[PDB]
């Protein structure tokens, strides 16, 4: 985009970020429904930690 | 937003460099880090692959 | 599962040890986790536990003194009293307590005891290792 | 002096304050947790410490 329209060069880089950012946040939103099952199926976990 | 503000400001290749190293530092690393530090008991492994 | 002495149960080593490496803390098991037991209940003073008044034996009340047989006499039955409080695992076959003999003028100013137990083949109701306790009792 | 004779609820004092629950739900809590790796529960285990 360093050849072109300011606007071909700013349409390119937000089209790459979008499909980035989706993809993380929905990661991060859906992180938080697995806290509590991570700890209540073992019951091997180091002792220093528990 | 900023870095990409101060691109269009003036657009050579260091700018440019600037705006890839915050895609590659911030987002695709973490990701890589985040599915290395977890078992394969949880559903999440599965998930974010 | 089920291995071999498991009843004996399994625990924190003395002192605790932390590996970086391996992110654990040590763990013994079986005869060492015997041994080690015995390494606190005579080194801890009957009021050093917070809530546990009667924890410990008093070995230091008998220091600056010759051995005498009523000296040794009294060793024998503090030694007796905290294992059979606080060690259900053993049996204690004898106490041998010695003065003397190095130089012959350190030699004299140190005391040596002499501990000797074998383990028992069966569980014991004060034995407070899980699952088992929950069934066997008190 | 307010109080010439005391009792176990006499000043008063919230019921989650008593060592012995504390201690119970504690360790109930480790063996739940921990209960297949660290099985040795007596006195002289330094985690009951």
């Amino acid at each position: 985009p360093l050849m072109g329209t300011v606007k071909d060069a700013r349409t390119e880089l937000d089209t790459v970020f979008q499909v980035l950012l989706q993809t993380y946040r929905q990661i991060i939103q859906q992180a938080p429904n697995y806290l509590k099952a991570s700890l209540s199926d073992r019951q091997d976990h180091q002792p220093f930690l528990s | 937003s900023q870095k990409l503000a101060a691109f269009l400001a003036e657009r050579t290749v260091t700018s440019l460099s600037e705006v890839l190293s915050i895609w590659k530092t911030e987002i695709l690393t973490k990701i890589q880090q985040w599915y290395l530090g977890i078992e394969a008991y949880t559903p999440l492994k599965s998930v974010i692959k | 599962d089920d291995e071999s002495n498991a009843y004996l149960g399994t625990g924190w080593g003395f002192p605790p040890t932390f590996e970086k490496k391996a992110r654990s803390v040590r763990l013994v098991s079986a005869e060492d986790d015997i041994r080690e037991s015995l390494q606190i209940l005579l080194s801890t003073n009957l009021g050093e536990r917070v809530m546990q008044p009667n924890y410990g034996c008093n070995l230091q009340d008998l220091l600056f003194e010759s051995l005498s047989p009523t000296v040794a006499s009294n060793i024998k039955e503090l030694v007796r009293t905290a294992i059979l409080y606080y060690e259900p695992r053993i049996r204690l076959n004898k106490l041998d307590i010695q003065q003397g003999i190095v130089n012959e003028a350190d030699a004299q100013g140190l005391i040596q005891i002499i501990v000797d137990c074998t383990i028992i083949s069966t569980n014991s109701r004060f034995n407070f290792v899980y699952p088992f306790y929950l069934q066997e009792g008190s | 002096p307010e109080y010439l004779s005391i009792s176990k609820q006499k000043p008063d004092f919230p019921p989650y304050l008593n060592f012995q629950t504390l201690r119970d739900i504690g360790i109930t809590h480790l063996q739940a947790l921990s209960g297949k790796i660290w099985t040795d529960y007596n006195l002289h285990d330094p985690g009951v410490t």
